C-alpha cells in the first residue's frame, strides 16, 4: 500500500468505486445507448417524439435566407438576393412592419411567394465573432500591485467616461478614447487589460495582432472593418489590441514591396480609429513591448491619446505583489514579505509569482504542508539568482 | 514529400496524405521481412527529412556522373534492344560522345534509330550513331549556352 | 509606385490603381464628379497618379506655426470653462514641434487634469501639465546637466 | 440487400422518390499495381553494368 | 455522468465522505426503484415506438447540410450542399450539445429542419502532430540525467499523477519547461521518454516547421496547434528547436524575419495572454538559449529552465552500456579506455561510435565486435571536429 | 542500489543487531541518535516511503528485540519511538500508538505530518474500540489528542483537527484553543458538517460552533446558529447580551426577516426602535425607496406581460372561444402578481368596480383579494383603499376585501392588530363564503405568530355545525399557518377530533385533505415527535388514513434530508392517492442540501419515466418545491416536456410548476417558453389559464420578490414560506376541483413566502448609504488553504441591488466594514477606521 494519505482515503476510494459501479448499472438498466445520428437521450426526445415537433413542423414553415439590396418607392417593394438561388422583387408579410427592414440586412423569405417574414442578424466572420469576450476574467484591480498612477490613468481613459458620462459633459470635456500600455515584459499590461475587461459594463473585444495577418490580399482590412462594425452595433464597446507591434510596424515602403499588406491593414485600422466617419462609443486599448516600432499615424493623438509607461515595481509595490500572490497559499503566520521584496532586486510581478510557486514546490518536495520563510528564501535564490542570466 | 506542414494545409494536402500512408506502411512492416525499399532522387535537398529517420530508409548511396566505362556500359544497355549492323563500335561512339549523361545516352539511341528510319533500313549504322551523337550533344551544348546567356 | 518585381499581390493593387487613373482622367472625360485625396506620403505615389490632369492642385499641409497652434488651442477650448489667464501665446511658444492633434490632446488633458484636481475652471498650470503629459518625455533617472 | 455488402467506396443505385438503396452496381477497381513486376529482371547484372 | 459536484474540501475529509455517502444512498435508491419497476413492467415497448415516431418525423432521405449560425431560440441558419441557406427549426430530439458552427447536420428533406448531427473526422492536425508511444524507449535508456528527469517529472508528470499536493498548497503547477544544453545531450530523448510514459496527448513540432512560405501561415499553424491541444484533454506541446522561430527580435530586419517575429508573437500570446490557457503543458528545447527572446522565456511564460550538461565520467559509461546492450561483444572491450579521454564526447557521439563499430564489424564479416574496431570507430567519429587549431588558443 | 552506500551504512546498524546491547557505551546513544536522524531526514521526492524507512523495513523483529525490556531510562524510550515510526509501514496492529504511549516523549512536529496523521487515526480507532469502563487508560489518549490538535491548527489542518475531535466525540475541546485566526475556518467546517450528520450530533456541532462564535464576539453569526438550532432562549440571551446597539439593530433585522419576534423588556436601550425593526414596519418604505431608485414604479397591465401582438395572429378573427370569465380571473391574478407590493395598479385603482364586476362568481373574490396582494406590506394604506369594497352588495366582494386586508397585514406586525379587529366579526358569520375569506385572511395575517387569542378565536370554527368541509379545511390550514413549528396541543387536539368526527363518505372529499396538512404544518420540522400523531391517526379509514399518515410524516421531516425517510417514500411510490403526497414529500425533505436536491431531481426524472398517472401528476409539483425561484435550465426543459402532455392534469401542474420555478426572475427564456405555450394552448381554457398564472408568477413583483423559503446563504429556513408553498402545492394535488374550480383563493398562500430580493445597505442611523458591491455566483471555499475568493462571474453595481438565487455579494472597497458577514437583505455598514 501507500504511506498513508488520510485516515478516510480508503473509504473515499471505496465509495467512489461503488458510485461508478452503480452509475454503470443504472445506465445499463435504462439503456441510453449512444447514437451515431446525434440523437439526444430518450428522456430528452422530449416533445420530439411528438407534441412539439409535430406542432413546430405544422405551423412553422421554412424560410430562406436572403439579403435585401434596394427598397423601391414609399410603397413596399424590395429587391432581394437569395444566395445561390435567384434575385426577386418581393413584398412584405403582414407580420413584419416596414420600419424593421432596411437596406443591406438579411431577411428570411417563404418558398412560395418569396415575401419577407423575419429580419435576421448580420453575417459576421467566425474569426471576428470569436474575439468577443463573452465570459470575463475574474481578475480585479486589487490583484495588480505596484501600479497606482498607471491604473488611475487607465481607468479615467476607459472606465470613468463610461461609468459617469455626465461628469464630463457637464464640464464640456471630451475624454481620451485610446491608451497605449508599454514597458518591460512581465510588468502587468495584460493583467490590467484583464482587470479592465472584468470591471467594464460594456462590450470587450480582444484582438491579437497576429490574427489580423492573413494569407490573401485585403483580408486584414476586411477583418478590421467587420470588427469595428460589430463594435458600433453595441452601445459602447472596448477593443484591446494585444501585441499591436505585429501589424503596427512603421511605414518603410522602398524598392521591392515589404510588408505592404500588413501596412494596408494598419492603414485601415488608422482610418477606422480616426477618419471621415465618426467613431462610435469605442474605447481602444493597446499593449506592446516595443512602442518605437509603431507608426507616427497610429501613435498620434486621436488614435492613442494616452501613453502609460509600465516599469519595475518599487519596494512597496513588490511587498504588495508578494502579498497578493501569497494570498491563496498555505504559508506560515509571519513571513517578512518586506524582507523578501528587498532580497529580490529590481524584478517583475512574473518573477514574484514564480518565486511564490517555487517556494510552494520546495515545500511539496520536502513533504510539508506549509511553506516556510526558509522555503521562500530558497525560492528567491533559485529564481532571482540562479536564473539571473535570463 | 518536401515537408508535412508546408503550405499551411495542416497535412491535409493529398501530396502529404500519400507521404503519411507511405510512412505508416514503412513503419508497419518489419525489418526481418525480406521486403526492401530503394528510393531514388536527383534532388536530395528537397527530399522530405521524415524518410531518412532511423528506423526507416536512412542509408544513402551517391552517384557521380558516369565515367568512360560507365558511359559505354549504359550505351550498350540502352542499345541492346535495337537492330544494329555488323561491326558497330559503340566504344568509338562513346569516345566520340565525351562528358555525356544517362539522358544523352538514351536519346542518342532513339535518334540513331530515327536516322536509320529516314534512310529506310531495318538496321542502325555506325554513321547513323555518329550523326545522332553530333545532333544530341550539340543540342545539349546549345541548351547549356542558352542558359549561360540567360544568366548573363 | 509601380515596380518590376516578382512578388504577386502588389500587381492586383496596381491594376486597381490603373482603373482609378482611367476613371480620373482618360477616355470619356468626366465633368460632374470631383475628387479629393489625402496622403501622408507623396514620395511613393506613382507619377501617373500625381499627373496634372488627375491631381492638379497638390496642397501642402505644414506643421502649424506659433499662431496656428494658438488658434487650434483656442478652437478646441471654445466649449470648456477656461479662466481669463491662460496665455495661449506662451502655450504656442512652449509647444514647439506639435500638430493639431497634439494641441487638441493638450486641451483635453488640461481639462482632465482640472477634473482630477476637482476644479470648475481650467488654468495655465493645468495647461502646462497637459503639455507635459502630451509631450511623452521620459526621465533618465538623473539630471547631471547644469 | 445485406449491409455487409455495402462496403465503403462502392457505387449504389438509389430510387427516385425516396433515396433507398436497392442495388450494388459494378465498380471499376482499376488495379494499377499489377503492371510493374519485372520478375527476376533477367539480363540486368553487375558484369554488364560494369563500372 | 453529470453527477453532483462534490466541492467539499476536495481533500480526503469526513465532509467529503458524508457528501459521497449521500450520493451513494440516492443512487442505490434509484437503482432499486428502476429494477423493481422494470420487473413489474418491462416498458421496452414504450421505449420503442417513440423511436418509431422519431423516425417518422425525420424522413427517410435525410440530407447532410452544414450549420452556419444558431439564433439561440431553437432556430438556426443551415447551408445546404448547393450553397443555399435556410432558416429552420432545431427539433427536440437532436443533442444540442453537439451543435457548433461548421458542424455537419442532418436536415429534413422537405422541411429542412435540423434532425441530427453527424460525427466528423478526427485529424485537424492530430494525426500529423501526435507522436503516440515514443518508439525510442522508456526511462530506462536515459542514463546520468537523474536530476533533470526529476525536474521534468515535477513539471509535467506530477501534476497529472498527484494533483492533491498542488491543490493543498493552493499553488498552480509551474507553467512550462525549457531544456537547454550543447548539441547532443538528451533533450529530445527526455521529451520522448516523458511522452511515452505520460497519459496525456503529446504533440511535437519542430520550429523549422513553423517557417511557412505564405503570409500568416506560421501564426495560423501555432494557433491551430494550441487549438487542438485543449480539444484533447490534458496535453503536452513540445516545440523542439525553438531557436528557429524565437530570436533576439531585432527590429531592424527585412524579409521573412518579420513573419518569424509575428509567429513568435502569436506563440507568446498563446503561452500567456488575455485568455486562460486551460490544461496544457509546454516543453521547449534549444541548443542555443542565449539568442532567445526575454519575452519568450520570461518567468510567467516558462517557469522552469533545465540545463543539460555533457556527460563527464560515469554517465559516459552508462550510455555506452545502454547502447551496447543489444550487441554481442568480444571479451576484450576496454570501455573504460574508450571513455577515459576528456574529449567532450556527447551521447549522440557515443551512439554513433557504437553503430559505426557494429557496421564495420559487419563489413569485415566478423561475429563479434573488437576493441580495435571500437577504437577505430571512435577515431573516425572524432575526425569530425574541423575548426582551426591556433585560432582561439 | 546505485547509491547502496546507504544500504551499507544501514547495515552498519542492522548486522550489529545488538549494537546498543554491547556493553560499550559508545554505541548506546550515538548509534540510536544517528538512526533516528537518518529516518527523520527528508527526501527530494514525494513518491513513497522515504529511503531510510524502506531500508529499515525488514529489520522489524530485531528492532523490537533490541527494545524488549532493556534499561528504561533512555534506551527503551528511544527504541520505542523508532519502533513506533517504523510501525507505519507494516500496517498491522496499533503498534505505533502502543509505543508512542510507552516511548520517548518528544514533539510530534519533529516527526512530521505523515506520522501525526497515522497516529491520530490510530488514536481515534483505539478510542472508539475502547469501552468507557477503562477511564484511566483514556488519559494518555486525551493528552495525545491535546498535543495533536494545536499542531494541526498551526499547520493549517483545521479540518483534520475537527475530524479527529468529532470522531472521538470530544468536540467541546476546540473552544479552549481555537485561536482568533482559525475560528472562521473551523466554524465554517463544523456548520457545513452539521447538515450531513444524525440528530444526536448535529445539535452538538452547532452548539460548539456557537460557542466559538460567542467567544470571539461574532454576535450575528451566533444568532444565525441559534436560529438554526431553534433555541429561542439562546436567541434571547444573545440578543440581550450584545451591548452594541448597532449590532442589536442588525440582529433585529435578521430576526424580522426570519419571522421571529422577541418580546423585549421596556427597559432595554433603543427598545422601541429595535422593536420597530423586528416588526418590519419600515419594510414597505424601504421597498418603495428601492423601486424609485431602480425606476420600476410604472404599473404594468397584464397585456404588457401577455404580449399577444408578437405571436403570429393566425386566428385574429373568429378564433377559439375561450371562457371569458376564466380569462378575466387569470388577468386579475396576473395583475396582482405583477404589481405585488408596489401599491399602484392601472386596473383596480383607476376604476376597480368595473374590473371586479367583469369577473364572475368567485372570480370576484379572487380579484378583490388581488387588491390586498397589490397593497402588500402597507397596512396603513391598505384600509383606506379596501374600505370602498369592504361594504359591497356582493358577499363575494366583501369576502375578497376581508382576504385583502389579511394579505395586506401578512408579513408585518402592528400593535393595532388590524387583521384581528376587522376579521374577528365574520369568523362565525352564516355565509360560508365570508367565513372562508375571513379565516384565510386571519391565517395569512398571523402566519408564524402563534397568537393564542387568534387561535382560540379560530378553533371553534372547525367543530361548528354550519361549516362546510371547505370551511373546515381552510380553518385547519389557517391554524396550521398560525401555529407553524409550535406543536400546539390545542390545535392538534382540535384537528384530531375533527378528523375522527367525520364519516368515510365525508372524508372521500378532497377538501378534507387540508386537515392533515394543517397538522403537518403545525408539526413542521419536528422529526421523531410525530409518533404520537401517527398513533392517534391510526384509527381512521384506510385511504384517508394513508394519505394523512404520509402527509404528516413528510411535513414533520421537512427540511431534514433524511435518506431513510426518502427511501420509505420511494417504497410507497413503487394503490391510492397518497403517492402524490409521497412524491411531494421527497422534495420537501430534500429541499435542503444541494446534493440531495439534485439527486432528487434524478429520482423525479426516473419517476416520470416509470410511473402511474397519479405519481406523474405530482412529480411536476415536486420539482417546483425543490427549485422555487431558481430557474435551472434542466428543470425548465423537464417541465416544458410535460407542458405538452396527453394527461391534462400533468399539463396543468407542469405549467404552474414552470411558473413557480421562474417566480420573481423575469427570465427571458422562460417568458418566451410561456408565450409559445400560450400559442400552443390557444384553444384550451384550463391550460391557457395555467399559462397566464405562470406568466404572472414569472413576473412576480417586477423582479423584486422571491418565494424561496431559504435565506441567509441558503442555510436558514422560513417556516411561514414553507407553509404557504405546501398549502398551494397540496391544493394543486387535485388541481381540477380546487384551482380550476370554486376554490382558487388558495393561491394567495404564496403571500407567506413572498419576500424581497433586495440588498439595501444603511448607515449606522438607519439611512440609505449607496456602496459598491460585487455580485456573483457563490463559491464554496471549505478546507482550502489561504483566503480564496468567495465569488465568481461577478460584476459591480451600487448598493440597492437585486440578488438572484445563488448570488453572493461582497463589498468592492474596504471603506466600509459590514456588521454582518452575510451581505443580504438589509445590512448596516460602518466606516473602517484604518481605511488608508
Ligand atoms: N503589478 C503586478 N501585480 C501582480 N502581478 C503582476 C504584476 N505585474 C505582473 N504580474 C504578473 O505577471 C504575469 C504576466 O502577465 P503580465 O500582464 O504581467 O504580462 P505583460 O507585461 O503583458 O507581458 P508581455 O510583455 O510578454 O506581453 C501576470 O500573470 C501577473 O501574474
Ligand atoms: N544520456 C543519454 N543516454 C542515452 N542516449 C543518449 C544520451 N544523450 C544522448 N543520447 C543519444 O543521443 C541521440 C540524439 O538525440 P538526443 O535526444 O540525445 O538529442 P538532443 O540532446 O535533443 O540534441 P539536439 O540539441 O541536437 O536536438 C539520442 O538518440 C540518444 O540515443
Ligand atoms: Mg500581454
Ligand atoms: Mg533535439
Amino acid at each position: 500500500k501507500t504511506y498513508g494519505q488520510s485516515t478516510y482515503s480508503r473509504q473515499i476510494k471505496q465509495v467512489e468505486d461503488d458510485i461508478q459501479q452503480l452509475l454503470k448499472k443504472i445506465n445499463e438498466l435504462t439503456g441510453i445507448k449512444e447514437s451515431d445520428t446525434g440523437l439526444a437521450p430518450p428522456a430528452l426526445w422530449d416533445l420530439a417524439a411528438d407534441k412539439q415537433t409535430l406542432q413546430s413542423e405544422q405551423p412553422l414553415q421554412v424560410a430562406r435566407c436572403t439579403k435585401i439590396i434596394n427598397a423601391d418607392s414609399e410603397d413596399p417593394k424590395y429587391i432581394i438576393n437569395v444566395k445561390q438561388f435567384a434575385k426577386f422583387v418581393v413584398d412584405l408579410s403582414d407580420q413584419v412592419a416596414p420600419t424593421d427592414i432596411e437596406e443591406g440586412m438579411r431577411v428570411g423569405v417563404d418558398r412560395n411567394k418569396y415575401q419577407i417574414h423575419i429580419p435576421l442578424p448580420p453575417k459576421i466572420d467566425p474569426t471576428v465573432t470569436m474575439m468577443q469576450v463573452e465570459e470575463k476574467p475574474d481578475v480585479t484591480y486589487s490583484d495588480v500591485g505596484g501600479c497606482k498612477e498607471q491604473i488611475e490613468k487607465l481607468r479615467e481613459v476607459v472606465e470613468t467616461p463610461l461609468l459617469h458620462p455626465e461628469r464630463f459633459v457637464n464640464l464640456g470635456i471630451e475624454p481620451p478614447k485610446g491608451v497605449l500600455l508599454f514597458g518591460p515584459p512581465g510588468t502587468g499590461k495584460t493583467l490590467c487589460a484583464r482587470a479592465v475587461a472584468n470591471r467594464t459594463d460594456a462590450c470587450f473585444i480582444r484582438v491579437i495582432g497576429s490574427e489580423l495577418v492573413q494569407k490573401y490580399v485585403g483580408e486584414g482590412a476586411r477583418m478590421v472593418r467587420e470588427l469595428f462594425e460589430m463594435a458600433r452595433t453595441k452601445k459602447a464597446c472596448l477593443i484591446f489590441f494585444d501585441e499591436i507591434d505585429a501589424i503596427g510596424g512603421a511605414r518603410f515602403d522602398d524598392g521591392a514591396g515589404g510588408d505592404n499588406e500588413v501596412q494596408r491593414t494598419m492603414l485601415e485600422l488608422i482610418n477606422q480609429l480616426d477618419g471621415f466617419d465618426p467613431r462610435g462609443n469605442i474605447k481602444v486599448l493597446m499593449a506592446t513591448n516595443r512602442p518605437d516600432t509603431l507608426d507616427p499615424a497610429l501613435m498620434r493623438p486621436g488614435r492613442l491619446d494616452r501613453k502609460i509607461e509600465f516599469s519595475l515595481p518599487d519596494l512597496e509595490g513588490r511587498t504588495h505583489i508578494f502579498k497578493i500572490h501569497a494570498r491563496s497559499m498555505s504559508v506560515e503566520r509571519d513571513i517578512r514579505f518586506e524582507l523578501l521584496a528587498r532580497l529580490c532586486p529590481n524584478s517583475t510581478g512574473a518573477e514574484i509569482r514564480s518565486v511564490c510557486t517555487e517556494a510552494g514546490m520546495f515545500a511539496i518536495r520536502a513533504r510539508r504542508k506549509i511553506a516556510t520563510e526558509k522555503d521562500f528564501l530558497e525560492a528567491v535564490n533559485k529564481v532571482i539568482k540562479s536564473y539571473a542570466k535570463f | 514529400g518536401s515537408s508535412r506542414l508546408e503550405g499551411g494545409s495542416g497535412g491535409d494536402s493529398e501530396v502529404q496524405r500519400t507521404m503519411l500512408e507511405l510512412l505508416n506502411q514503412l513503419d508497419g512492416f518489419e525489418a526481418t521481412k525480406n521486403i526492401k525499399v530503394i528510393m531514388a532522387t536527383n534532388r536530395i535537398d528537397i527530399l522530405d527529412s521524415a524518410l531518412l529517420r532511423p528506423g526507416r530508409i536512412d542509408r544513402k548511396i551517391e552517384f557521380p556522373p558516369p565515367n568512360e566505362e560507365a558511359r559505354l556500359d549504359i550505351l550498350k544497355i540502352h542499345s541492346r534492344k535495337m537492330n544494329l549492323t555488323r561491326g558497330i563500335n559503340l566504344r568509338k561512339i562513346a569516345e566520340l560522345m565525351p562528358g555525356a549523361s544517362g539522358a544523352e545516352v538514351k536519346g542518342v539511341c532513339t535518334e540513331a534509330g530515327m536516322y536509320a528510319l529516314r534512310e529506310r533500313r531495318v538496321h542502325v549504322t555506325q554513321e547513323d550513331f555518329e550523326m545522332a551523337v553530333a545532333k544530341v550533344m550539340q543540342k545539349d551544348s546549345e541548351k547549356n549556352m542558352s542558359i549561360k546567356k540567360l544568366w548573363k | 509606385k509601380r515596380f518590376d518585381s516578382e512578388k504577386a499581390g502588389d500587381r492586383e493593387v496596381q491594376r486597381t490603381m490603373l482603373e482609378l487613373l482611367n476613371q480620373l482622367d482618360g477616355f470619356q472625360p468626366n465633368t460632374q464628379v470631383k475628387v479629393i485625396a489625402a496622403t501622408n506620403r507623396v514620395d511613393i505615389l506613382d507619377p501617373a497618379l500625381l499627373r496634372s490632369g488627375r491631381l492638379d492642385r497638390k496642397i501642402e499641409f505644414p506643421m502649424p506655426n506659433e499662431e496656428a497652434r494658438a488658434r487650434i488651442m483656442q478652437i478646441h477650448s471654445r466649449k470648456m470653462n477656461v479662466s481669463p489667464d491662460v496665455n495661449y501665446e506662451e502655450l504656442a511658444r512652449c509647444t514647439d514641434d506639435f500638430n493639431g492633434a497634439q494641441c487638441k490632446a493638450v486641451c483635453v488633458e488640461a481639462g482632465m487634469i482640472a477634473l482630477r484636481r476637482g476644479a470648475t475652471e481650467l488654468t495655465h498650470e493645468d495647461y502646462m501639465e497637459g503639455i507635459l503629459e502630451v509631450q511623452a518625455k521620459k526621465k533618465a533617472n538623473l539630471q547631471y546637466y547644469a | 440487400i445485406d449491409i455487409n455488402d455495402v462496403t465503403p467506396n462502392c457505387r449504389v443505385a438509389l430510387r427516385n422518390d425516396s433515396y433507398t438503396l436497392h442495388k450494388i452496381l459494378p465498380n471499376k477497381v482499376d488495379p494499377l499495381v499489377s503492371l510493374m513486376m519485372v520478375e527476376k529482371v533477367p539480363d540486368s547484372t553487375y558484369e554488364m553494368i560494369g563500372g | 455522468a453529470s453527477k453532483l459536484p462534490l466541492v467539499t474540501p476536495h481533500t480526503q475529509c469526513r465532509l467529503k465522505l458524508l457528501k459521497l455517502e449521500r450520493i451513494k444512498d440516492y443512487l442505490l435508491m434509484e437503482e432499486e426503484f428502476i429494477r423493481n419497476q422494470e420487473q413489474m413492467k418491462p416498458l421496452e415497448e414504450k421505449q420503442e415506438e417513440e423511436r418509431s415516431k422519431v423516425d417518422d418525423l425525420r424522413g427517410t432521405p435525410m440530407s447532410v447540410g452544414t450549420l452556419e449560425e444558431i439564433i439561440d431560440d431553437n432556430h438556426a441558419i443551415v447551408s445546404t450542399s448547393v450553397g443555399s441557406e435556410h432558416y429552420v427549426s432545431i427539433l427536440s430530439f437532436v443533442d444540442k450539445d453537439l451543435l457548433e458552427p461548421g458542424c455537419s447536420v442532418l436536415l429534413n428533406h422537405k422541411v429542412h429542419a435540423v434532425i441530427g448531427v453527424l460525427m466528423d473526422d478526427t485529424d485537424p492536425l492530430v494525426t500529423v502532430m501526435k507522436v503516440e508511444k515514443a518508439p525510442q524507449e522508456t526511462y530506462a535508456d536515459i542514463g546520468g540525467l537523474d536530476n533533470q528527469i526529476q525536474e521534468i517529472k515535477e513539471s509535467v508528470e506530477l501534476p497529472l499523477t498527484h494533483p492533491e499536493y498542488y491543490e493543498e498548497m493552493g499553488i498552480k503547477p509551474p507553467k512550462g519547461v525549457i531544456l537547454y544544453g550543447p548539441p547532443g545531450t538528451g533533450k529530445t530523448l527526455l521529451a520522448k521518454a516523458v511522452a511515452n510514459q505520460t497519459s496525456a496527448t503529446f504533440l511535437r513540432v519542430v520550429g523549422s516547421e513553423l517557417i511557412q512560405k505564405y503570409l500568416g501561415d506560421g501564426p495560423k499553424l501555432v494557433r491551430e496547434l494550441f487549438r487542438v491541444a485543449e480539444e484533447h484533454a490534458p496535453s503536452i506541446v513540445f516545440i523542439d528547436e525553438i531557436d528557429a522561430i524565437g530570436t533576439k527580435r531585432y527590429d531592424s530586419n527585412s524579409g521573412g524575419e518579420r513573419e518569424i517575429q509575428r509567429t513568435m508573437l502569436e506563440l507568446l500570446n498563446q503561452l500567456d495572454g488575455f485568455d486562460s490557457r486551460g490544461d496544457v503543458k509546454v516543453i521547449m528545447a534549444t541548443n542555443r538559449i542565449e539568442t532567445l527572446d526575454p519575452a519568450l522565456i520570461r518567468p510567467g511564460r516558462i517557469d522552469r529552465k533545465i540545463e543539460f550538461p555533457l556527460p563527464d565520467e560515469k554517465t559516459k559509461k552508462r550510455i555506452f552500456q545502454i547502447h551496447t546492450s543489444r550487441m554481442t561483444l568480444a571479451d576484450d572491450v576496454t570501455l573504460d579506455d574508450l571513455i577515459m579521454a576528456k574529449d567532450d564526447l556527447s551521447g549522440a557521439d557515443i551512439k554513433a561510435i557504437c553503430t559505426e563499430a557494429g557496421l564495420m564489424a559487419l563489413r569485415e564479416r566478423r561475429m563479434k565486435v573488437t576493441n580495435e574496431d571500437f577504437k577505430k570507430s571512435k577515431e573516425n567519429v572524432l575526425y569530425k571536429k574541423q575548426e582551426g587549431t591556433p585560432e582561439g588558443l | 542500489e546505485l547509491s547502496e552506500e546507504d544500504k551499507q551504512l544501514q547495515d552498519e546498524l542492522e548486522m550489529l543487531v545488538e549494537r546498543l546491547g554491547e556493553k560499550d557505551t559508545s554505541l548506546y546513544r550515538p548509534a540510536l541518535e544517528e538512526l533516528r536522524r537518518q529516518i527523520r531526514s527528508s527526501t527530494t521526492s514525494m513518491t513513497s516511503v522515504p529511503k531510510p524507512l524502506k531500508f529499515l523495513r525488514p529489520h522489524y523483529g530485531k528492532l523490537k528485540e533490541i527494545y524488549e525490556n532493556m534499561a528504561p531510562g533512555e534506551n527503551k524510550r528511544f527504541a520505542a519511538d523508532i519502533i513506533s515510526v517504523l510501525a507505519m509501514t507494516m500496517s498491522g496492529e496499533r503498534e505505533c500508538l502502543k509505543y508512542r504511549l510507552v516511548g520517548s516523549q518528544e514533539e510530534l512536529a519533529s516527526w512530521g505530518h505523515e506520522y501525526v496523521r497515522h497516529l491520530a487515526g490510530e488514536v481515534a480507532k483505539e478510542w472508539q474500540e475502547l469501552d468507557d469502563a477503562e477511564k484511566v487508560q483514556r488519559e494518555p489518549l486525551l493528552t495525545l489528542v491535546k498535543e495533536i490538535v494545536p499542531y494541526n491548527m498551526a499547520h493549517n489542518a483545521e479540518h483534520e483537527a475537527c475530524d479527529l475531535l468529532m470522531e472521538i466525540e470530544q468536540v467541546d475541546m476546540l473552544e479552549k484553543d481555537i485561536d482568533e485566526n482559525a475560528y472562521a475556518k473551523v466554524c465554517l467546517y463544523l456548520t457545513s458538517c452539521v447538515n450531513y450528520v444524525p440528530e444526536p450530533e448535529n445539535s452538538a456541532l452547532l452548539r460548539c460552533a456557537l460557542g466559538v462564535f460567542r467567544k470571539f464576539s461574532r454576535f450575528p453569526e451566533a444568532l444565525r446558529l441559534a436560529l438554526m438550532l431553534n433555541d429561542m432562549e439562546l436567541v434571547e440571551d444573545i440578543f440581550t447580551s450584545c451591548k452594541d446597539v448597532v449590532v442589536q439593530k442588525q440582529m433585529a433585522f435578521m430576526l424580522g426577516r426570519h419571522g421571529v419576534f422577541l418580546e423585549l423588556s421596556e427597559d432595554v436601550e433603543e427598545y422601541e426602535d429595535l422593536t420597530e425593526i423586528m416588526s418590519n414596519v419600515q419594510l414597505n418604505s424601504n421597498f418603495l425607496a428601492l423601486a424609485r431608485e431602480l425606476d420600476i414604479m410604472e404599473p404594468k397591465v397584464p397585456d404588457d406581460i401577455y404580449k399577444t401582438h408578437l405571436e403570429n395572429n393566425r386566428f385574429g378573427g373568429s378564433g377559439s372561444q375561450v371562457d371569458s370569465a376564466r380569462m378575466n380571473l387569470a388577468s386579475s391574478f396576473v395583475n396582482g402578481f405583477v404589481n405585488a407590493a408596489f401599491g399602484q395598479d392601472k386596473l383596480l385603482t383607476d376604476d376597480g368596480n368595473k374590473w371586479l364586476y367583469k369577473n364572475k362568481d368567485h372570480g370576484m373574490l379572487s380579484a378583490a383579494a388581488s387588491l390586498g396582494m397589490i397593497l402588500l406590506w402597507d397596512v396603513d394604506g391598505g384600509l383606506t383603499q379596501i374600505d370602498k369594497y369592504l361594504y359591497s352588495s356582493e358577499d363575494y366582494i366583501k369576502s375578497g376585501a376581508l382576504l385583502a386586508c389579511g394579505i395586506v397585514n401578512s408579513g408585518v406586525r402592528n400593535e393595532c392588530d388590524p387583521a384581528l379587529a376587522l376579521l374577528s366579526d365574520y369568523v362565525l358569520h352564516n355565509s360560508n363564503t365570508m367565513r372562508l375569506g375571513s379565516i384565510f385572511g386571519l391565517g395569512l395575517a398571523y402566519a408564524g405568530s402563534n397568537r393564542e387569542d387568534v387561535l382560540t378565536l379560530l378553533l371553534p370554527v372547525m367543530g361548528d355545525s354550519k361549516s362546510s368541509m371547505e370551511v373546515a379545511g381552510v380553518t385547519a390550514l389557517a391554524c396550521g399557518m398560525i401555529a407553524v413549528g409550535s406543536c400546539n396541543g390545542d390545535v392538534t387536539s382540535t384537528i384530531l377530533q375533527t378528523i375522527m368526527e367525520k364519516s368515510e363518505t365525508e372524508l372521500k372529499d378532497t377538501y378534507a385533505r387540508w386537515l392533515p396538512l394543517g397538522l403537518g404544518l403545525n408539526h413542521l420540522g419536528k422529526g421523531e415527535a410525530i409518533e404520537a400523531i401517527l398513533a392517534a391517526l391510526e384509527v381512521v379509514s384506510e385511504p384517508f388514513r394513508s394519505f394523512a399518515n404520509t402527509l404528516v410524516d413528510v411535513c414533520a421531516y421537512a427540511g431534514s434530508g433524511n435518506v431513510l425517510k426518502v427511501q420509505q417514500l420511494l417504497h410507497i411510490c413503487s394503490m391510492g392517492a397518497h403517492q402524490g403526497v409521497a412524491v411531494l414529500g421527497i422534495a420537501l425533505i430534500a429541499m435542503g442540501e444541494e446534493i440531495g436536491a439534485e439527486m432528487a431531481l434524478r429520482t423525479f426524472g426516473h419517476l416520470l419515466r416509470y410511473g402511474e398517472p397519479t405519481l406523474r401528476r405530482a412529480v411536476p409539483l415536486a420539482l417546483a418545491l425543490i427549485s422555487v425561484s431558481n430557474p435551472r435550465l434542466n428543470i425548465l426543459d423537464t417541465l416544458s416536456k410535460f407542458s405538452h402532455d396527453a394527461d391534462p392534469e400533468v399539463s396543468y401542474n407542469s405549467i404552474f410548476a414552470m411558473g413557480m420555478v421562474g417566480s420573481g426572475t423575469n427570465n427571458a427564456r422562460l417568458a418566451a417558453m410561456l408565450r409559445q405555450l400560450a400559442q400552443y394552448h390557444a384553444k384550451d381554457p384550463n391550460n391557457l389559464f395555467m399559462v397566464r398564472l405562470a406568466q404572472g408568477l414569472t413576473h412576480l413583483g417586477k423582479g423584486t420578490l422571491t418565494l424561496c423559503p431559504y435565506h441567509s446563504d441558503r442555510q436558514l429556513m422560513s417556516q411561514v414560506a414553507v407553509a404557504g408553498l405546501l398549502t398551494v402545492l397540496v391544493s394543486f394535488l387535485d388541481v381540477r376541483n380546487i384551482i380550476l374550480g370554486k376554490s382558487h383563493y388558495v393561491l394567495y398562500g404564496l403571500v407567506a413566502a413572498m419576500q424581497p430580493r433586495m440588498l439595501v445597505t444603511f448607515d449606522e442611523e438607519l439611512r440609505p448609504l449607496p456602496v459598491s458591491v460585487r455580485v456573483g455566483q457563490a463559491v464554496d471555499v471549505v478546507g482550502q488553504a489561504g483566503k480564496p475568493k468567495t465569488i465568481t462571474g461577478f460584476q459591480t453595481h451600487t448598493t440597492p441591488v437585486l440578488l438572484a438565487h445563488g448570488e453572493r455579494a461582497e463589498l468592492a472597497t474596504e471603506e466600509f466594514l459590514p456588521v454582518t458577514p452575510i451581505l443580504e437583505g438589509f445590512v448596516i455598514l460602518r466606516k473602517n477606521p484604518n481605511y488608508d
